[PDB]
This record gives C-alpha cells, structure tokens and sequence, in this order.
C-alpha cells in the first residue's frame, strides 16, 4: 500500500536529514535529538516544516493539507527509528515507547475571524490569549472487550485520538450488545481542553472578542495557564440542523 | 405555477441564455457596461458576491423580473450558474479564489413589515426592515454530504441538504448496506451558518401593539454582516419550518417560520 | 349526513337569492371582492338568515360548528362561480348581528358546538402563527398520497393507505406544498367589571382567531365576540373559544 | 377501466354481498337449493373446490356476470371469501378440513382457438380447447413467504406471490435491515404447482397450417385434473410473461404468453 | 423535423379529402369499421396518393420509414375524429397498389428505408408473439415515469430519469400496464423459379409482419411483400425486410 | 429457555420407560438397549412413536410436526444418558460419542401422490419401492475455517443435517471473502441418495409411476439396494419461479 511508502519516506527523512557544512562539519539533527530524549525519558521530538519541505516538498504538502493519517505515519517513523536507535537497551526496558511528534513552523499567523469552513481538516495556525482551563482527565488509547454470558474477549483495540469515541459492537460473534469494557485492561493518556480568545487588537470595533475550543494531549497538558499570550498549530476539525460543534486539536504550543 | 413552468428545461435555457446576454450587453446611462467593471471589482479584491440591481434587470428583462419574485430558489440558482461562466470567461484564473459566485438582489420594489406577514407569502422573495437583537457565532453546517458504503468502500455521490430537513442516502450501484452508512470528514463539503434574530423598528411599531420578531438565516458570505443593534434591510426567502414544540405548547397544530436572507444592507 | 347538505343547499341558495330592498344580491357584490387576494372570509347578518328562512337559521343555531365547513364548501363554489379564482383558495363564513348574548358564567358542557356570543376585555394577545388544518399524509410502504387529513387540534394521522395494500402504523410523512395552512392568533381576555359578580374573580378565558379575523382587537378594548365553544384535548380535556367575528361597541 | 371500478371498496362490498345472496337463494327449476346441495356434496368429500355456472349467475346478476370476464382476478378473489363465509356459515367445523374454498367457474359464454388468441385478449378471462402434449410433475411453489430480520430476530408478514414476478421483503419497523433478510421453513405456506402444453385438436387444425401450442399453469386442486393425450376444454386468464431469451433469439423484443388455469373440463 | 409534420398534415388532409367519382371521402367510411375492435389498420392506394398529390408520393417514397409514425398519428386523429374510441387503441397504414416492382438482387444497402415491393414463395412461418414497441421505464432512485420508450429491434433503456434529479444508470423497471404490445410474426420467403438466374441458388430472406397482417400467407404461397428495408442489429448488422401489406396474385 | 425443558423431558423419558408388570418384572427398555449397543460399538437406537406418546403426549405431538428440532434434542438427550450409564468408561474412551435415533411406528402408510404442500417439515410414513441408489459420499458436520492473509481461526464450526450448507463469512473480523476451510479439521459422515418409486398397484390406470429422491445418513447408509420393497419414514423438506425441489431425509427404513 502507499501508507508503508509514506512510511518508509519517513523513516529515511528522519534517519538521513543533516544540518551544517563541510567547511565546518555535519551533525545528524533529529537522530541525536530522539536518542538524547528517549535516554531522558522523554517521549516527544519537535519536528519543523520548513526542513521536512527542504528533505522532500511532497511529504510536507501531504501534511499541510491531510494532517492526520500522514501524523499518526510519521509518529510511527519517530518510534521505529527511536526503536533502532537505541536497540541495546537496559534489562528491563525491552518494550519500545511511543513518540510523540510536535510541530513547528515559521509562517505568518492566521486569525480566528479568517477560518472559513473551505479550512476543515487542514493545519492552521492561530495566535490567541488562554482564557480558562479544565481538570487534567484521562482518554484512552488501547481498550479490552469482553462479552457478558460466553465471556469471549477482544483485546487490542485502538481509539482515535480527538474527542472521537468507538462504537461498539452488536453481534456477539448472548443477547444483543453483550460486551462491556474491561477496567484494568485499558491504557490511558492524559486530556486536558482550554478556551483560546482572540488577541486585543484583531478584535472589530463595538464587538466582543470571539473564542475557540483547543484540546491538548500526554505532554502538551499542563503547559499553558489562564493569562498566557500562545501561538496554537493544530488541526480544524469538528466534534440546529445538521450543526457540529468544531474544536482544535493542538499539535504544538508557543508560549510567549 | 411559476415553479412548474420555469423547471422546464427549454425554459431554463432560455433563461440561462437571457441572463448570460444581460450580463455580456448591458450599457450604462454613459454607455458603460457595468458588469464589466462590477467583475473587476469583485475578483480584484476576492470576493464571491456579485449585486445585481432589480431595476435595471426588469429595464432589460420583464419576464425573468416577474418570474424571479414567483421562484426565488431556482430563478437565483440559474442566475449563479451564468455568473460564474461569465466571471470564469473574463477571468480563467479564479477557479482557485473562489468555487461559487453568489448574486444579490437590490431595490425589490416590493417592501413590507413584520407583522404583515401571511400565509400569501410562503416561498416568495420578500423585503422587510427592522432592528437586530441576536447574533449568534459562527458555526459549520453540512453542505454536500459525501455517504460511504460498509459493504464495498466505495463512497456515494453528493447529497445537497437543505435547512428544513435531515439528508438521507441513497441506493449503493449493488451491494444494498442502506444501514452502514457514515461521513467522512476529508470529503464532504462545509458552509458557515448564523442565525440572526431581527424585530421591528423602535419608531415604527404601532403605540398600541408590541413588536414583532421573526428569524433569519445567514449564510457564506452573508455571515457576519450584521452586529446586534444595527438598522438593517432585509431581503429573503420567507420559508415555512415544522415546529412540533409549539404545537404541543399551544394544543394546536402550528409551524415556525424563518427568512432564509439573501441580501442585507445596513441603513 | 343528509343534514349538512340540505343545510348547505339551503345556504348557497340564500347566497344566491337574498335580495333587500333594492332587490340585489348583496353576496354576489360581497364575492366581487373575494376574487381578489388578501380576501378569504365573507359576512352575514344572522338576522337576514332568519329573515330568509328561521328554520335554517335556527338549524345553523343548533350545530354550527359541525355545518360549518358545509357553508365554507358552498362560498366557495359561490365566489368560484362568480369568478375566476384559483381553486385552492380556501373560504370562510363570518357570521354577525347574534342577539343572543351570553354570559361567560353561563358557558357549560352543554353549550358546546352552538353559536354564542360573548364580551370580555383583552388581556394578552399572541403572535401569528401558520396552522396546519388539512395535512398530506404519505405511506412510506407504498407512496400512496392521503390527501385533506383534517387536525383536531393536534397532530392527527390515520393507519390506513390511500390504495387498498398497506396499513402504515406510524409511518407517514407530510407534505407542505399539498396542504392548507391558516393564519393562527392566541388571545386571552378576562371578564368585564360590569358582568363581576359580587365576591368573585374574572374568569380569564381564551379567544381562538383564524383568517383576516387577526390581529383585529388590540389589549385592554371591550370586544364582542361571536362564536361556538370547543374542547380543546384517562382525556384530558379543556374548554376554549373559537370566535369567527370580533366587534367593538 | 373495469378494474378501477371493482377495486372501489363500495364496489367490492356491494359485489360481495350480491354474491352472498346469490349463493344463499338461488332456487332451481323446480325451486330446490342447488348451492346447498353443492357445498354438501363439496364438504362430504373433503374438496375444497366450488363450480358456479355462468349461466345462472348471468340471469340472477347481469352486472356481475359482465365485470367477471373483464376483471377475473378481483372478482374471483371476492367470489373465494364469499363461497369461504357461506361454507363456514353452513359447516363451522370445516375450517380443520380446509383453509381456502375456491370456486370454478363453467359454461363461459364465449369460446376461442390457440390461433385466434391476440394482444386484445390479454389480462380476460377466455375459454379454448385442445389436446395435452405435456405434463411435468407437481412441485412445490411459494405460496406466502414469511420474511425474517437478522437485526431483530423478528419475521416480516406474509408476502404474497405471483407467477409473473420475483417477490422482495418490505420494510422492518425500526431496525432496517433489508440485507439479512431469509425464509423459514416451517412457517411459509406452500402450493402445489404443474405445467401442462396444449396444442391444438388433430382434426380442427387447418390443413395448410400446422398446429399451435400454448402454456398452461395449474395450482392448487387442479394439479393432476390431466393426461398426456386428453382432450380438455381449458378456461383461465391470459397473461402475459417477459421472456428476454426470446427477445435475444429473435433479435425484437417479444414476450411470452401463458394462460392461468382456473377451470378443466375433460370431454 | 418540419419534413415529418408537413408530410402528416398533408396527409390528414388527404385522408379528410380524397374524393373518387362519387365525390365522396372514403376512408371516413374505412374509419367506420376502424371504429370496430379486432381492426387497427388502414389502407390506401398509392396511385390515389399520386392523383392526389404526386409531390407528397414521392415525398412518401424517399423516407417511408421515417415518416411512417407520423403517418400512423395523423390517422389516429382522424379516426378518433370519426367516432368514439379509447385513446390507447393504435392505428397502422398499409400501402397497397405499389407499380415499382423490385428484385431481391437488387437490394442494397442504399435503398435502406425506402418504399419496396417483392415477390417470392412462403418457405416457413413462426407463432404469434407479442412484441413490445413503446415501454414504460421507472427510475428506482426517484420513481418517475419515462413513457413512451420505443424499442429499436432490442431492449433499450435510457438513463435519464423523467424528472431533473436523477440520472440512473441500469436501474429502470418495465410496467406492462402503460406498455403497448402488437402482434409479431415472422416468416421466411425463397426468390421464385421464374426469378431464379443461371447457375444460383435463390436468396431466401426474412420478413416481418405486424398488425392485422398476421398469419396472413401460408407456406408455398406465391405473394407480393410491400414494405421498407431496415438492418436489424465492432457492430453486428444484419438485414431484414419489414412488410406492410402481403398480397397474392 | 424451552430447549432445555424439552430436552430434560426427553432425558426423562429415557430414563423412566419401563415395560411389564408387577406379576412377572418390569424393565427398562431403552436404557438397557443403549447401553448394550454403545458397549457393542453401533452408537444407535430404535425409539417406537407410541411408547414416546403414552410417556408423554404432548413429546410425541412436537415429534409428528416439528421433526427438526425435537429429533435433534433427542439425539443430545440419547448422547447424555448413554454417557452417564457408562460413566467409568475404559482408558482412552473417555470421549463419548454422539448417538443417532431412529423412529418406527404403527400407523397406516399413507402414499407419495397423497403427499400435499401442507404437509412440509412434518413426519410422514410413505411406502414403495427402490431402483436407484449412488455411491457413498462424504457430508461434513464439524467444519474450522482460517483467513488467507490475518491466519485467523473459527473452529466448531456446526453445520445443519440434510442438503443443506453454510454461508461463509464475509467480515475477517485481509480481503473480502477471505476464509477457507481447512482440510484436515473436518469430521465427516456416510452419505448417500436413494430413488423410491410408488408401489406397482398404487399407480393409477394408464399412467407411469412417480419417483421421490431420499437422502440416507450415518447407519441408514447401504441398507437397502436397488429391487427392495421399503417402508420409509422421513422428514418432508425441501432442497420456474419459486420452485423448489423437495426430498425425504430418512429416519427410518423397515425392509419388506
Ligand atoms: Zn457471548
Ligand atoms: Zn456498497
Ligand atoms: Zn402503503
Ligand atoms: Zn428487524
Ligand atoms: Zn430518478
Ligand atoms: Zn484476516
């Protein structure tokens, strides 16, 4: 399929991309940074757009426009190469780590008032001021199934990430709808939402300031307090007749 | 019916024709074409709204002035499709700024208040004034819903919805999954949408009576074009909505009403 | 019902043939107006009704409100005859000039679906409101159109197809473009200080208004108002009042 | 159209009880009962099979006995619950015995030939003769297929069948599920089923011609009424059936005919 | 086409015009027994199509196929003019008294669609069947109705639906209740001895006949066949001769 | 549910019958014949219709109109009790075996040009005599299938007696379709289709006899050969528009 091409084009742009000159000397940039954060304990890399476009213009334009599919890719490029990187690793630390891609880039900001809905499931970049803020909660990622009279379990199940659910299924495969979730076989993130309102000065004249639901996800929480002036990237998506609510799915925070 | 006669297909090419050639041949006092430059005006600064003045439409074309009032739905309809080839023939470019030119209709002759309003108005293009006092945000609605198929992957065609009833799917070429149907969100087509809540005007309401309010809805462009306390005037399709709550709250059968807007201008 | 046709018969005749002194058909100048737009009630004096016939007169007294639509079909087919109208265009009946007049007091279970009349002072008024009084119904099983679907005062629907196949339970969706819809209005008026008893509240009742019969009497004006007396719905039940003609004195 | 006027539910009610009182009180010439007689003899064998003579029904009921050969399928489904209603009134324990009386109808004024049969005689009750050339075995047909939703675990009402056509399932009340839909065997209801070839009689058929031949359908008790090589006089409905094979071979558009056998009479 | 309704209008009026030596219109009188069922076919001569108008005869003759429908309406007015008969009911022409004489050699692919008239010697016939001509197509996205579908020698469906929503692609039922079916034969003919040329065997052809000229000529009949040329369907094409009128000498 | 009650009920019946009287001995006629044939290595017994019917009326009554589902509950209840009577069971036979019933009675034989459209699923007792018979094929009974591309597996899989099969799955719960059986996880049974023609006398006058395909399963098979007059009771069943063939799966066979 082409999803193991995007893959594989992944993988090589992390594991070949250098910085410098031979005036002075090369250093591999996101390899050293993605060994240097696993050793740390931390699971995340900030990837930029302008060097992902310089490797291969395609890939950046197929992230700028599709975001999501092409972002959970290259997070599993992030976690094979971190995986090879470090292959030798500590009894005890067998199981490899997901990583966590955060986004960064050096376009000129957009507005709140300029998100048409021709922009939905496309990155957008939006400044703003934090507004509110709510209780860090729990979302899951892998869920366990099992039915209520043959006991029949269905492990491994995965969880879009978003405020997106999971239907559940009917036939047993035992009345109808006869599974429940297992408790302790569920792996869970953290989820926090906040509230972002347009800048003092972008707002009309005679006109209170507009806002927007932002979501933030495992090592995005807790970096952002009510009263902070931030720079959000994230995806437009959506959660009267036929009206959805929208929100933003944060990929990367700059607090200024 | 009006309806019925302009649904004819020779009849709206006919139309489609006439209106093509009054935009193309349609000289000013001064002999100046106006749309001309009305075009320019228009994709010189992005937009995807096009004015189009009633009196000198009636001036060129008395046929399509009484028929427009009679059907604003398809007549309006018919009358996007020729803008869009005119600006796509003047400008080849603007496939990209812009997918759907809108026209906007000015100076109706006809004017009327909110509390004259009748059954006698369904489906007709009316003209009102008033005062605003809501507005709500805007939010997205669905605009062509792109269905998919469980059983096969393959995904159905458009489905236009309107704002008077929820879309259903259609019929798969074989395999009949009428039930698994869903939406994508990468595919389907998406509009803003403001609902606006205007009432009468604080001079004009008679000593005696109390004023009136009706609601109206905006869309695409139309979106926030109006602050709540603004004098506006008001030009749309009255349309007639199913409101099963009032039926129940004043025990007897009764519909909502609302003004789907067309053309507001701020006094 | 062989009632409501002679009844009917009986009114298109006096439509046709009632004559003052001047020997002219007054309803034939009165449909004149009919045929044009913004028009959809005629009048009538009751007392020329008795002056032509008291019997009939005195038959529409006794079920007013069940040969009501009866006398509706007749104008139409008088002003339709008169002149061209579309067809769809619906009618009504004011009645006026009913010396018997009443007492809110007085109104009872028994008085329902005869003729009164009753004064009060207006207390509130509502907006209109379009009314659905004859809706399309159609099966979703077989696509048969169940056309003229009166609503009692509620959202009515049959189990029953138009073609002899199909007994839809709940299916059955409606139409705008085929039905009837009628200007609504909601007023409640309260008793006058001249009719308060002595040691009693105003008993506040409720004015149903349809047709040109809106927005016609403005809050806090002395009103007559002519018409018949409703239930409005273990049942519950609730009475209410449904004036066909409004006059000030 | 006849049909039109028969499927008027006065129509059919005022049709019914005709039949009704012709059945009860029909003196012969002699005045004795004969339809009380028939139903004995009828029930004393265990038949479910009823003649009525045209003859009589034509001087007790003209009207009727003219709306019969114009609409034969309403009008002998009508005369079937009526013979059913008089049967069980005079029998009420015959509903063990059998579930559906039918009725036969003999002495058709008009009488045809396989030659002479046109587009004219579609969809009428006709009469002809000839000589039996086939006879396949009785095999079971569908009769009224009981529908089940998998969804639901419940099964649809009787659909009946024809034998023009292939019947599809209706609509389950809330959980749409036309996909998974099948037949029960133990609930369904079957019929038994035969199809004889007729052609025309040795010594009627003309000389320089060749002899014709034409299809015929018998269901229920009529199964098993004949012999290869039997002269039978075959009254039935003519219809007509869609055949694409035919269209294909003859390179035009043709369908083929086949006539619904409703009384056999063996000379 | 104005070709197609000059040619009915001329013709109408020949049919409501022509006049022998009685002065007397005769196919009024052949639209009497029209009137009749078991009779959907007229006839004319064409001599007296010449008499009357010989510019019209030659018109007939250049594109007889093509005009015929036309042909067929015309006389359907007329005779439903004549008396009273059932809109549905059909009419055909049948051209008797044919001079130009042709040869089954002579066929070609040029004199497609144009008057002929051949002899030859019945070899075998077919049953009657029905064949459908115009059927009725409903959409099963939409449910319109498209009537009126002519069928060219095979099933041909369209994939527009009657109303400008849908645009079906197979889906298109057949209803035989607004479908119109006539009588459809077909008979093989043999070129006769006296035609026969040295040392050749005769080119046997096929023959449709329609209407009232059903089992009309027997087998080994010596009969002359007036009607047009037509091919009967990379495109496999086939030729085939579709006769109006059969008479025998 | 109900299936367990009639099931219970049949084991019942199994358990209790008893023949004789208190002047000479009583005993247990079904027990002792399961047990004798289950020790001799033939897994089958002949259950009478009247014997079923004085235990219990109401058990004969669901036999002579539902034969399906009542047989097949009999022949679990059959298999329970044989495994109870023989508890301690040699080593290596502690897997019991599934018995077959047989069903005989005494009613008068009715004929094959009596057998209605009614009469469908229901017991019937037809006579006649064989001309025709095939070889001995194979019919599966327990099936596994495994998906092409994922190798999942679905065992057990159980599939209805007579002719008829099983709808394969679609869903891989990996392609459409994509499940094969797998060969050698079948168990499979004798199987053979017989011809029975209608009695020599019973055929009317100038007329050639009627035929009936038979369907015989397990012990019924190679028991009677071509020119053997038979008693036959069996299932009615079924296998133009609308048509359907009908054979007779056989329960019983009486050699004359
Ligand atoms: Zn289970
Ligand atoms: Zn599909
Ligand atoms: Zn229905
Ligand atoms: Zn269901
Ligand atoms: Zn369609
Ligand atoms: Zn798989």
């Amino acid at each position: 399929a082409k999803k193991s091409q995007l893959k594989k084009r992944f993988r090589e742009f992390l594991r070949q991309y250098r910085i410098g000159t031979d005036r002075t000397g090369f250093t591999f940039k996101y390899r050293d940074e993605l060994k240097r954060h696993y050793n740390l304990g931390e699971y995340w890399i900030e990837v930029e757009m302008e060097d992902l476009a310089s490797f291969d213009e395609d890939l950046a334009d197929y992230l700028y426009k599709q975001p999501t599919e092409h972002l959970q890719l290259l997070e599993e490029a992030a976690q094979e190469v971190a995986d090879e990187v470090t292959r030798p690793r500590p009894a005890g630390e067998e199981t490899i780590q997901e990583i966590q891609v955060m986004l960064r880039s050096d376009a000129n900001p957009a507005n709140i008032r300029s998100l048409k809905s021709e922009q939905m499931s496309h990155l957008v970049k939006i400044p703003g001021i934090i507004i509110a803020a709510t209780a860090v909660r729990a979302k899951a990622t892998k869920i366990s199934i099992q039915c209520r009279s043959c006991r029949n379990t269905i492990g491994n199940i995965a969880v879009r990430p978003g405020l997106e659910g999971y239907a559940m299924p009917r036939k047993c495969n035992c009345p109808l709808d006869p599974y429940f979730i297992i408790p302790d076989k569920c792996k869970c993130v953290d989820f926090q939402t906040l509230k972002l309102q347009e800048s003092p000065d972008a707002v009309p004249h005679g006109e209170l300031p507009r806002h927007m639901q932002l979501y933030c996800d495992r090592y995005l929480c807790d970096k952002v307090v009510p009263g902070n002036r931030v720079t959000i990237m994230g995806i437009y998506s959506i959660r009267g007749v036929g009206i959805r609510s929208s929100y933003i799915r944060v990929v990367g925070i700059q607090v200024d | 019916t009006v309806r019925e006669w302009v649904s004819m297909a020779a009849t709206r090419l006919e139309i489609y024709h006439r209106f093509k050639n009054f935009l193309r041949t349609h000289v000013d006092e001064h002999g100046h074409n106006v749309f001309k430059e009305k075009i320019s005006d228009m994709c010189k600064e992005n937009k995807e709204s096009l004015p189009v003045n009633y009196e000198d439409l009636a001036a060129r074309e008395h046929v399509l002035a009484y028929f427009l009032p009679e059907a604003p739905a398809e007549m309006l309809k018919i009358f996007d499709e020729a803008a869009k080839e005119v600006v796509l023939v003047m400008y080849p470019k603007y496939d990209r700024i812009a997918r759907e030119i809108h026209v906007r209709i000015s100076h109706l002759p006809l004017v009327e208040e909110l509390r004259s309003l009748r059954q006698l108005h369904l489906n007709q293009l009316i003209r009102t004034s008033g005062v605003v006092t809501c507005c709500t945000g805007v939010l997205p609605q669905l605009s062509m819903v792109k269905y998919n198929c469980n059983k096969c992957n393959f995904i159905l065609g458009p489905f236009f919805q309107s704002q008077n009833q929820e879309v259903r799917p259609g019929s798969c070429p074989e395999c009949q999954s009428f039930g698994p149907f869903e939406i994508n969100m990468e595919e389907t087509v998406y509009q803003n949408y403001q609902r606006i809540t205007i009432q009468e005007s604080p001079g004009k309401v008679a000593a005696g009576r109390l004023p009136r309010s009706k609601d109206a809805i905006l869309l695409a462009d139309l979106v926030d074009s109006c602050k709540p306390g603004d004098e506006i005037e008001l030009t749309g399709i009255y349309h007639n909505n199913y409101d099963g709550s009032l039926n129940t709250a004043n025990g007897f059968p009764v519909f909502a009403t609302v003004i789907l807007a067309n053309h507001i201008t701020k006094k | 019902d062989e009632l409501s046709d002679k009844c009917q018969k009986l009114f298109l005749e006096f439509l046709e043939e009632c004559k003052g002194k001047d020997g002219s058909n007054l309803y034939v100048s009165a449909a004149e107006e009919l045929i044009r737009p913004e028009r959809n009630t005629l009048a009538v004096n009751f007392t020329d009704i008795e002056y032509y016939n008291q019997q009939l007169a005195t038959t529409i007294q006794e079920e007013y409100y069940r040969v009501y639509p009866h006398l509706c079909r007749a104008v139409r087919s008088f002003a339709r005859q008169m002149g061209n109208i579309p067809a769809n265009k619906e009618f009504y009946i004011a009645f006026s000039d009913f010396p018997a007049r009443q007492k809110i007091r007085e109104l009872s279970s028994a008085k329902i679906g005869t003729l009164l009349r009753i004064s009060g002072q207006v207390v509130r008024t509502h907006p209109v409101h379009p009314e659905l009084v004859s809706g399309t119904f159609l099966c979703m099983d077989c696509q048969s159109i169940v056309k003229d679907v009166e609503q009692q005062f509620r959202y009515t629907q049959p189990t029953i197809c138009k073609n002899p196949v199909c007994a839809n339970r709940r299916r059955f969706t409606l139409d705008t473009n085929k039905s009837r819809f009628v200007d609504f209005q909601k007023v409640r008026i309260q008793e006058t200080q001249a009719e308060l008893p002595r040691g009693a509240i105003p008993r506040s009742v409720e004015i149903i208004l349809r047709a040109e019969a809106v927005e016609s009497a403005m809050a806090g004006d002395r009103c007559d108002f002519t018409g018949t007396l409703i239930v409005v719905p273990d049942l519950s039940y609730r009475l209410a009042f449904l004036a066909c003609y409004v006059g000030a004195t």
